[PDB]
RNA sequence: AAGCAGCUUUACAGAUCAAUGGCGGAGGGAGGUCAACAUCAAGAACUGUGGGCCUUUUAUUGCCUAUAGAACUUAUAACGAACAUGGUUCUUGCCUUUUACCAGAACCAUCCGGGUGUUGUCUCCAUAAACAGGUAAAGCUGUCCGUUACUGUGGGCUUGCCAUUUUUUGG
């Protein structure tokens, strides 16, 4: 059975075994996100520049938290 | 897988009694003298049974001379052996006869190969063993469908006609089918002369 | 034939062919199944040709007029049962056989070689088809 | 002691489980009545004398016939191993043991002398190697070189 | 998944001469053409699906393996509403918008 | 013998009986991604993966390297060692005795 | 790879014409549609010799090691690069019962053949091979016989060559 269509043995149907082919066939979410990436931005700023205490970055990073909100409402 | 310890054989057996003979003769010669000694013994089995009438012609045709009764009906049946040895005669005996044929200067060597791959591929036509053993059908099968090759690689130029003689994968199965039934015959003529001399058990 | 592990799951196509009979000759041997009408074709056949026929005698009986059977022709071997009951030798006769469908059934319970048509009956249903054109 | 094989009428052996009491396997290779089941000791054999007259060998290996003993004149009764050689002693209703090579199949001893059909056929490994016993109401011991009933 | 057996196919079509291997260390992965959530895409059952319904047959087939659909019927996707959109103003802003 | 064992023909090669009569949740439409169908070819070439449940399979004899033989057929006028027509082309002090020869100097002809 | 030194060889010129010692010899070569005996399906699988270790008395099993050999087929496993047939049992077909069968399986066999080793015989061609002991077999051994064991010509190569830190031309 070629195709797994034609027959197991031409012997015992008593035909020929000829199978043929048929032819037939939000906004504020972005604020907030806006502002982390500030934040973020501001923190590798002072990791860059002289900021090895955290009081200093933390407080910047504060600031400019505190700025972000004020100019959104 | 054949046996390991068969250190006899048939005619090395044969060799080493005192009645047969070495002896180097033509091919031709030897093929005439096993139908000449094939007819006396299929000759003398029928005349030894009392089937005086079956003349048995010098092609191994066995017909009966006169019409019968029905107890020179059941006398003159034999098996599969006695008729499987006369078919395979007849074989014999259309090979021989053909290369007589040529010897005799009557027919070319290209006439005679197309005739021995017409021997070799009607044997179910020009014989009859396909009657008294079936799957020899086996056999003229493969005969038929070598001619169904070998017809087509030999004419590719050529279209249709007679003229083909590549005989010898035909001529390999027929030597096979020899191969197979060498044993069957030892034993089934053995069983029958068997009954002819010393009688049914 | 079909797919064989597909044929078992789904309602496959007809995607292939298996030779039935093949003979060595190329005998296109006409069969009997495009010689007989199927019975969908037989039943829808049989509402139009008994609607035609209820409508010819209520005419007929406005006519007045006995309705004799040249007129039905072409229309004589259409419908189940067939129109050509209606005008047979022994209407008057088969008028009173009743369960006749189940004594025809039931005669294999009592014959040794019943026919094999013990569904129809051609003197209440008439011959059912015609194999003079196969 | 794995199982126990009980040849029937239905010419159907079954082997049975002694622990449980199970099927494993039927053994159906006769067409008459199974009447002996003999299983051999030394050998992975089960010899299943019928009254098909045939005396067929069982190759527990295999479970398939592969020896069919033919020489028995009726129905053969029982079988007996002779249980340190290769050879059988099956004999039944036509009054003769015969004992069979199991190589060859050959009927190499026959045992003649029970008048009637012969019913239970022992085997020992000293002479009288063939005990045997039939309808004329004899126990015959016999002696398998000689032929002859000691 | 459409080179099942590409390896025979180049040997049986150039009579042997040609030769295939098949690899995947080069990691890449390709967008099956046809959305998964196209829940009006036809699906064939013999012949292979079409390229634009390929996706949301080759969801809906491996769900039928996995036991996390309820039978050979054309519903049980992955939709939105069945995991968090359980109140009606979701499902329907969802639908709505 | 994958043919024969498989219940399974080959365009040019020949049909068996079948070695085992095989009859009847798992492998049905329903759990089946249907691109790729299944020519026989495929069952008799890779025998173990196409195939739900064979058994008398011998492992068929996966491919030869890609024989590249030159066929040099032009009429006995080609030398034995020459570049072939379907051959791609390729797109790319210290001092010794006079004496030193190469091995096989002797010789002139590369081919005979 | 020219040559020389060295080693070996045969044709030798040579010392004894001894007692030595190597090599070779102590009844040939090619074969043959010659046969006889082995042997050829496997822990990838084989034997020789020797030691040692285990039974309740060291016997037939079975291992660990040491070396010398394994011819013949074997991996897309098999003596055969080819391929028949028969038996039993099961399952199909043809069916009208059996033989004869369809055609698959399983387990077995039977035939045409084949390889290799040894022995022997046969054919063709040749020709100190002397004496003594044995086995299943041979210069196996003892006595013994040619070139000859101490130089040179002529061939072959298993070698080396054609002072300035680590070897051979000075602590
Ligand atoms: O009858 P066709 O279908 O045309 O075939 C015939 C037929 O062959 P088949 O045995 O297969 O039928 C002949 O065989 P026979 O009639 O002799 O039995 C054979 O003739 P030969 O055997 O004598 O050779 C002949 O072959 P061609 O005529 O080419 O020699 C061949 O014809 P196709 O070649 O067309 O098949």
């Amino acid at each position: 059975s070629y195709n797994g269509i034609g027959l197991k043995s031409a012997k015992g149907s008593s035909t020929s075994g000829h199978v043929q082919r048929s032819l037939a066939s939000i906004e504020t979410h972005m604020e907030k996100r806006e502002i982390e990436v500030q934040v973020s931005e501001l923190r590798d700023r002072l990791e860059e520049e002289e900021t090895l205490s955290e009081e200093q970055i933390d407080k910047k990073c504060e600031a400019l938290r505190a700025k972000l909100t004020n100019e959104w409402q | 897988l054949p046996t390991n310890h068969n250190k006899t054989k048939l005619l090395k057996s044969l060799k080493n009694t005192k009645y047969f003979q070495q002896t180097t003769i033509d091919w031709v010669e030897a093929g005439l003298q096993l139908c000449r000694q094939g007819h006396n013994m299929l000759n003398l089995l029928i005349h030894r049974k009392g089937l005086t009438y079956l003349h048995l012609d010098y092609n191994f045709n066995l017909k009966p001379t006169k019409t019968l009764t029905t107890k020179e009906r059941k006398k003159s049946r034999l098996g599969n052996s006695f008729h499987l040895m006369r078919e395979l005669l007849k074989m014999m005996k259309l090979i021989v006869d053909t290369h007589v044929q040529f010897r005799l200067g009557n027919v070319d060597a290209f006439q005679l190969a197309d005739g021995i791959h017409y021997i070799l591929n009607h044997i179910g036509q020009l014989t009859g063993i396909y009657r008294y053993k079936y799957k020899v059908m086996h056999q003229i099968r493969a005969c038929k469908d070598l001619k169904h090759i070998i017809y087509y690689k030999f004419n590719k130029n050529l279209g249709k006609g007679p003229g083909c003689g590549f005989w010898q994968p035909a001529w390999r199965v027929w030597l096979n089918f020899l191969r197979g039934t060498i044993p069957l015959l030892e034993r089934y003529i053995g069983n029958l002369i068997t009954r002819q001399f010393e009688g049914r058990s | 034939a079909s797919d064989l592990s597909w044929s078992k799951q789904t309602d496959t196509g007809i995607t292939h062919f298996r030779a039935g009979m093949t003979h060595e000759d190329e005998k296109l041997i006409p069969t009997i199944f495009r010689y007989i009408t199927t019975w969908e074709n037989e039943f829808l056949d049989s509402q139009r040709v008994w609607a035609e026929y209820a409508t010819k005698r209520q005419e007929a009986i406005q006519q007045n007029r006995r309705l004799a059977f040249e007129e039905l022709e072409g229309s004589w071997d259409r419908g189940i049962p067939r129109i050509s009951t209606l005008f047979q030798r022994d209407r008057h006769t088969l008028a009173y056989d009743r369960g006749h469908r189940i004594r025809r059934e039931f005669k294999q319970y009592s014959l040794e070689r019943n026919s094999p048509f013990w569904w129809t009956n051609s003197h209440h249903d008439g011959k059912l088809w015609n194999l003079n054109a196969y | 002691n794995e199982w126990f094989i009980t040849g029937s009428n239905d010419t159907t052996m079954k082997v049975w489980d002694l622990a449980t009491g199970k099927l494993k396997t039927t053994l159906a290779g006769h067409v008459m009545t199974v009447r002996d089941v003999a299983v051999s000791d030394r050998h992975p054999y089960l010899f299943s004398v019928s009254e098909d007259k045939t005396v067929k060998c069982w190759d527990l290996e295999k479970n398939q016939i592969i020896r069919d003993y033919y020489g028995h004149l009726s129905g053969v009764r029982t079988v007996s191993i002779h249980p340190t050689l290769d050879l059988i002693a099956t004999a039944g209703r036509d009054s003769v043991i015969k004992l069979w090579d199991m190589r060859t199949r050959i009927p190499v001893i026959t045992l003649v002398g029970h008048k009637g059909p012969i019913n239970q056929v022992q085997c020992t490994p000293v002479d009288p190697q063939v005990v045997s016993s039939s309808t004329d109401a004899t126990v015959r011991l016999w002696d398998v070189v000689a032929g002859k009933t000691m | 998944i459409e080179s099942a057996g590409f390896e025979t196919d180049l040997r049986l079509s150039t009579n042997g001469l040609g030769m295939c291997q098949l690899y995947f260390w080069h990691k890449i992965w390709r967008k099956v053409p046809g959305d998964v959530l196209d829940k009006d895409a036809f699906i064939p059952k013999l012949k292979p699906a079409p390229i634009n319904s390929l996706s949301r047959d080759f969801v809906m087939k491996t769900r039928r393996r996995k036991g996390i659909s309820t039978g050979g019927f054309m519903s049980n996707d992955g939709p939105t509403l069945e995991k968090y959109i359980s109140a009606e103003l979701y499902a329907q802003l969802r639908e709505n918008g | 013998f994958n043919g024969k064992a498989l219940n399974n023909a080959i365009p040019g090669g020949p049909k068996f009986e079948p070695l085992y009569p095989r009859e009847e949740e798992f492998n049905s439409i329903d759990r089946v991604i249907f691109r790729v169908p299944i020519r026989s070819e495929y069952k008799v070439a890779f025998p173990h993966l196409y195939n739900s449940r064979p058994r008398s399979v011998r492992i068929p004899w996966y491919n030869n390297p890609v024989s590249c033989i030159i066929q040099n057929d032009e009429e006995y006028d080609t030398p034995a060692l020459f570049f072939d027509p379907s051959l791609n082309p390729i797109p790319h002090d210290f001092t010794l005795p006079e004496d030193f020869a190469p091995l096989l100097a002797e010789e002139e002809e590369l081919i005979l």
